[PDB]
RNA sequence: AUAUCA
């Protein structure tokens, strides 16, 4: 019988596993570690490389002489933590002793350079190690403290608490939390009505960035002018550097998709809808002056910038724009022209879609469109624009030591201080940016860590700030994800959020094995798309980045779903099929709010949907309970319960109890609640413990659920500020 | 299974290394609303010259003129099968594919002083 | 409406009248091309539109999960087995008439107890 | 010779435009050219067209696997190639009369 | 919520909370009383101030 | 309302039928522009009766063709006469207006003017269901009867 | 400057 369905009391024994594995601060560490192992190493490798060429003015000897010198950076190290005392000598460091000397706990960032030298005579090339770069505070408990292979008795004896749970810094021996900021996702396509005292009447926009380097901040709006009732409704969008907001057609021309109908295939997808089509007309009216891509071109040249006068000037310009500052995602390279034009009709196909009133304007507070940035990014952001700050330092001196041949010295050249007092700067205050001369900021992103009581501390590791439609209120998809009670009285009321105990965020993995996995997988690629051939085309996206259709979706979706089950498409992964829009929206994305969930299978040779999970993996779980080889991650990767973002919820039917929400029916008591029922055939998942959409705070709340709804929100405040043991040390 | 069928298998020979185009084999693509059509006698002549590099093609005056521009690249590729007279085929990569790319024309005159107007216009 | 566009140009037409001969044709402004009109009506506006209710009915409408089932039976098959929804129209005045699409014939019937449809 | 022109399409020769996949594009090309690198054979099966490309054994070694081919159509386009020699002379050999793709397996 | 069908007006998926305090809510309408509570705490946060300025 | 007539709903309903405010846009299910070339003969074979009439007991080839909603036309209480009357009374001797009759099953307003003009019918439809008011007073919307 | 208090 150990294929039996699960009872309710055996969710808690799933419960169990997901907080021995996985701990109360999974986000403040596996963010960190990310941070530590990959995210270092790709920040030293963008950039990376600089270098200065001397060429001569050719008169003779000693002129005629045209060199180029290089340096490099290859692998980054990075110590285990240490301090560098008065009296030179350097030595491992523990917690312990930093908060009471009052030092950082910080390990030693090392960069392999290397310095090559090259010549030539009055066009050919030819030639003629480990350094430190700066201290980086570690996270207590992440893979590069030491109390992270600790034992209990061994944390005793280096005078910590076993029940501390890291995810802090510890700088100048004060206690430092980063907490998570929640910023709007990028890559996002999205249409919003300009209010009722406006020429434009709806507007498409993107905030396209890139994933890593320099991050191009520019966001692309397509506007339709004209308002409901208005004749001559043109479709013109505002493109980076360009003053005046170019009409949509010579923007195709610009890009090469040159005759009307060829520019309308990218736009609209059916050649029956005629609705969509007359409201085309006028673009095509407007753009009729510019006939050719060259004069396109000439026409978004003119429009500066500044102007910048000279006809060959203008033309080479529009080109750089196009390639380098519109739509810098899918690709910043050159011959990818079909790729955003296809995009730049598939936006104004959804500007379209909600002005003929077919679909809703966005909801600019929907939780899966809002990522949050944890530890990890935020040292991401301060590491970028402090090793730039380093990195033109050095040229700086390269410059003044060609000058004068003094022997290119490297200790004079690294400037440690840089990075070192540039991390601690941001750790300690809370401004996070560059640096004694910082304004705009943002403080309070990194703080004392509360340590009132042990609850106290937790909650304040699992803390969100949203900085500046109607954020305050709870939104529905903030179901599971965060708790509905604990939030602040007064100006921060729902502006601070507090994680759901189950809540994890996605520290975010690479793109290409999948987009690699799905042209395999029946992917037609965009470059050789032809909207009429192929009509009912699903559209595949991978970051908001449109890389191709797929004819059988169903077979996709599913081989898709059976690769993150097994382990092969990572679980962090969220993957959405919404069918009634013929779309397959994938992220590897990080700062993506995820829950676990139960998966259900109408899967069962004997009856019903059943819920994976059975009353033998409950044993088995409780077996390794006893022990203390069955983990959270076996119930995971034997795919039995899945991460489930709230972008991805959309698409889901969830059952509250497994039970009593399976079987249907074939006296009742007065005293329980009255509950609905398991009317679904549908279901695809379970709720493991719908008590476990509630934070820290709540979750010492008994009988929640038998409270008025502010009450709860009180006490979880309260219980923050409540004496008790806070820690055994 | 068995094979009560025939079958007409031809060898390939895969991609021979050494040809004198072995480095240029390339596809030019029209868009069928161009209406190109090859078998003209107009079109006797044309030359195809990289503007200094899209590519020009030009027959002779008074006739369109078509710019070729290359596509992007993917992780399968594209192979010329050609056949000999013998049955053996003989594959060869393509080296770069284009979409051409050319005139209208009766762009003349005009363009310049067209959005002048359209200024003239606000 | 249902427009077309000039082979040879791919650009699209519009529309000039032949005084002499009283009838409709669509010119092309990029090339000489002219072509006589299929039909009357050159513009239609559409004001009390329908075209909105029954979209994106692919015939995987089954596999949402999210939509919810009813023991309807079918005009065609008479297949008490069908998932349904609201007119898609996204707009404030819209009915909460409802379509049904059949899991068996795939044909769209509603709940309209005032007027009769055929999409 | 006659400097920029283009060469010969006139004649009418047809050719076929193959997808290959990544991979077997790479085993191609370890096939020698000494050998004249022949890579394996095209089937060209009927009762029905059905045609498939299987690897030579010297290729690998396994049991040969075929790849079928998905014949499409040349869409509304006009497909030629053209060659450019190392002399630069640029010539219009063919017009492709067939596309198709070779699946992977 | 993902726990309801789409195209559900009925009392239970738009927030009517059928048990007393003392009986115990669903998940359900514990979360959505939460967010019609939720509402009210905003309003007594910002009025604070508005209110404040109105008097000055 | 006016002191006899306080009771009296029908008196209402009077007042607010002569206050709320009406505009072609709210009646309108859609405007469509056809070429008919002969003013006297009609394409549409629907709109053939209309003109039998509307003729018996030097204009545009090009027709305004709209369709009004009987149910719209109903509670914001309106005749096909009074509608056509506006219209006819807004562009007076520069628009040939005809229009089918409140019985008759689908309604209808034919419109012709008195080369280049496609983009000038546009003008004319705009100006039609934006400008030409019907009843009502100007912003004054959603006119509730109250006990 | 953050956190908090009624
Ligand atoms: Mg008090
Ligand atoms: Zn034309
Ligand atoms: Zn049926």
């Amino acid at each position: 019988d150990e294929s039996a369905p699960i009872t309710a009391e055996d969710s808690w024994a799933v419960i169990s596993a997901f907080f021995r594995e996985k701990g109360l601060v999974s986000q403040q560490l596996d963010s960190f570690n990310q941070f530590v192992d990959y995210t270092l190493q790709d920040i030293i490798c963008e950039d990376s490389t600089l270098i200065l060429e001397q060429l001569a003015q050719h008169t003779t000897e000693s002129d005629n002489i045209s060199r180029k010198y290089e340096i490099s950076f290859g692998k980054i190290y990075v110590t285990k933590p240490m301090v560098n005392e008065s009296d030179g000598v350097t030595h491992a460091l523990y917690p312990q002793e930093a908060r009471l000397r009052n030092l950082t706990y910080s390990s030693g960032l090392f960069v392999d350079v290397k310095k090559r030298t090259y010549e030539a005579i009055d066009e050919l090339k030819y030639e003629l190690g480990k350094v430190f770069i700066g201290r980086l505070p570690i996270m207590l408990r992440s893979k590069n403290c030491y109390l992270s292979e600790a034992t209990e008795s061994d944390l005793y004896k280096l005078k910590e608490c076993p029940f501390d749970m890291g995810g802090y810094f510890i700088i100048n021996g004060s206690e430092k939390v980063l907490i998570a900021q929640e910023r709007s996702a990028g890559n996002i396509v999205q249409v919003f009505k300009k209010a009722a005292p406006s020429p434009i009447s709806h507007v498409a926009e993107i905030r396209s960035a890139l994933e890593k380097g320099s991050r191009f901040i520019s966001t692309l709006q397509v506007k339709l002018y004209g308002r409901e009732g208005s004749s001559a409704r043109t479709i013109k969008a505002t493109l980076p550097y360009i003053k005046q907001d170019i009409p949509i057609v010579i923007i195709f021309r610009a890009l090469g998709i040159i005759p009307d109908g060829e520019i309308l295939e990218h736009i609209c997808y059916d050649v029956n809808d005629w609705q969509m089509l007359e409201m085309l007309k006028p673009c095509v009216e407007d753009g009729f002056v510019i006939q050719d891509r060259e004069t396109a071109l000439d026409f978004i040249g003119r429009r500066g910038t500044a102007l910048g006068i000279k006809k060959e000037k203008r033309i080479q310009y529009a080109k750089d724009i196009l390639q380098k500052e519109f739509l810098p995602h899918i690709t910043q390279l050159e011959g990818f022209e079909s790729r955003k034009a296809f995009f730049l009709g598939y936006m104004i196909n959804r500007l379209l879609l909600c002005a003929l009133d077919r679909k809703d304007q966005d909801d600019r507070d929907h939780f899966g469109k809002k990522r949050l940035d944890l530890a990890g990014p935020l040292l991401a952001q301060l590491f970028k624009t402090l090793f730039k700050k380093l990195t033109k330092d050095i040229f700086r001196y390269m410059q003044r030591t060609v000058e004068e041949a003094h022997d290119f010295n490297m200790k004079l050249a690294i400037n440690a201080k840089t990075i070192t007092s540039g991390l601690k700067y941001a750790l300690a205050t809370g401004n996070w940016g560059e640096q004694k001369k910082a304004m705009s900021s943002r403080a309070g992103v990194s703080q004392v860590l509360n340590r009132y009581t042990y609850s106290s501390t937790l909650s304040h590791l699992r803390r969100t700030n949203t900085p500046i439609a109607k954020p305050r209120q709870l939104h529905n998809t903030h179901w599971g994800l965060v708790c509905p009670a604990e939030t602040p009285e007064g100006q921060a009321c729902g502006l601070v959020k507090n994680l759901s105990l189950m809540s994890c965020i996605s520290v975010g993995t690479d793109p290409m094995p999948i987009i690699t996995f799905l042209s395999e997988w029946g992917m037609e690629p965009l470059e050789d798309y032809v909207p009429h051939q192929s009509p009912d085309a699903t559209r595949v996206f991978v970051n908001g980045v449109w890389h191709g259709v797929h004819r059988n979706p169903a077979r996709l979706m599913e081989t898709l779903r059976t690769l993150r089950r097994k382990g092969d498409i990572n679980p962090e992964v969220s993957m959405i099929r919404d069918i009634r829009e013929k779309e397959l929206k994938i992220f590897t994305d990080a700062g993506r709010v995820y829950r676990p969930l139960f998966i259900v299978e109408d899967d069962e040779s004997l009856g019903h949907k059943e819920l994976k999970v059975r009353k033998g993996h409950i044993a088995k779980l409780m077996a390794t309970e006893y022990q203390d080889e069955y983990t959270w991650s076996s119930l995971l990767n034997e795919g039995l319960v899945e991460y489930i973002d709230a972008e991805e919820e959309e698409s889901i039917l969830i059952a509250m109890q497994p039970e009593d929400l399976e079987p249907a029916e074939a006296d009742v008591d007065p005293a329980k609640r009255i509950r609905v029922s398991h009317h679904a055939t549908t279901f695809t998942h379970c709720e493991i413990h719908p008590s476990m959409i509630l934070g820290v705070a709540a979750s010492i709340i008994p009988f929640p659920d038998h409270n008025q709804s502010p009450r709860n929100t009180y006490q979880s405040a309260m219980g923050k500020q409540a004496m008790g043991v806070f820690l055994t040390n | 299974d068995e094979d009560p069928n025939e079958y007409n298998e031809f060898p390939l020979r895969a991609i021979p290394k050494e040809d004198l185009e072995n480095m240029r084999t390339h596809l030019l693509k029209f868009q069928s609303k161009k209406k190109i059509n090859p078998v003209t006698d107009f079109h006797l002549p044309v030359r195809l010259h990289r503007k200094d590099y899209p590519w020009v093609m030009e027959d002779f005056d008074g006739y369109n003129t078509w710019v070729g521009s290359y596509e992007a690249g993917n992780s399968d590729s594209y192979v010329l099968l050609s056949v000999e007279d013998d049955g053996s085929f003989t594959m060869i990569p393509a080296d770069k594919v284009y979409k051409f790319t050319a005139r209208n024309k009766y762009a003349t005159l005009t363009i310049d002083e067209a959005e002048k107007r359209m200024d003239k216009k606000s | 409406t249902t427009f077309r566009f000039c082979r040879d140009c791919n650009n699209m037409l519009y529309p000039r009248e032949d005084k002499e001969n009283n009838r409709l044709l669509f010119e092309c402004r990029t090339c000489s091309y002219v072509e006589e009109a299929g039909s009357p009506l050159v513009y239609r506006h559409e004001l009390i539109t329908n075209i909105g209710e029954t979209a994106g009915v692919v015939q995987d409408i089954g596999s949402d999960p999210t939509l919810p089932r009813s023991d309807r039976e079918c005009p065609k098959c008479h297949s008490r087995e069908n998932v349904f929804f609201q007119s898609q129209q996204r707009r404030k005045d819209t009915s909460m008439v409802l379509f049904f699409v059949c899991l068996s014939c795939s044909h769209i019937f509603t709940s309209d107890q005032k007027n009769k449809r055929t999409q | 010779e006659e400097s920029l022109d283009l060469d010969l399409e006139r004649s009418n020769r047809q050719v076929w435009l193959v997808r290959l996949p990544m991979f077997l594009a790479e085993k191609w090309r370890d096939r020698n050219n000494l050998h004249g690198q022949e890579l394996g054979k095209i089937r060209i099966n009927k009762d029905g067209s059905k045609i498939t490309l299987l690897l030579n054994e010297n290729d690998n070694d396994s049991i040969p696997h075929e790849y079928d081919l998905e014949l499409t159509k040349k869409v509304v386009e006009n497909e030629y190639v053209f060659t450019e020699q190392n002399l630069k002379k640029t010539a219009i050999v063919g017009t492709v009369c067939h596309e198709c793709q070779v699946m992977p397996s | 919520l993902p726990h309801f069908s789409k195209d559900d007006y009925s009392p239970e998926s738009k927030g009517f909370v059928e048990n007393s305090y003392l009986r115990g809510l669903t998940p359900q309408e514990f979360f959505f009383h939460a967010m019609g509570g939720r509402e009210g705490l905003i309003d007594t946060a910002v009025k604070t101030a508005e209110t404040g300025y109105i008097q000055r | 309302l006016e002191p006899g007539h306080a009771a009296d709903q029908e008196q209402a309903k009077l007042i607010r039928s002569a206050i709320e405010h009406t505009t072609l846009k709210s009646v309108t299910i859609a405007s469509e522009i056809y070429y008919d070339p002969d003013p006297r003969s009609t394409v549409i074979p629907e709109d053939e009766e209309i003109i039998q009439l509307h003729f018996s007991l030097q204009q545009s080839p090009w027709l305004l063709r709209l369709e009004l909603d009987r149910a719209a036309m109903n509670d914001k209480d309106l005749t096909m006469g009074q509608v056509g009357e506006r219209i006819k009374q807004t562009f007076k001797n520069d628009l040939f207006v005809i229009w089918s009759e409140d019985n008759d099953e689908k309604l209808i307003i034919r419109c012709r003017v008195v080369a280049e003009e496609d983009h000038m019918l546009k003008k004319i439809e705009n100006t039609m269901l934006e400008n030409i008011t019907l009843r009502g007073v100007e912003n004054i919307e959603r006119v509730v009867m109250m006990k």
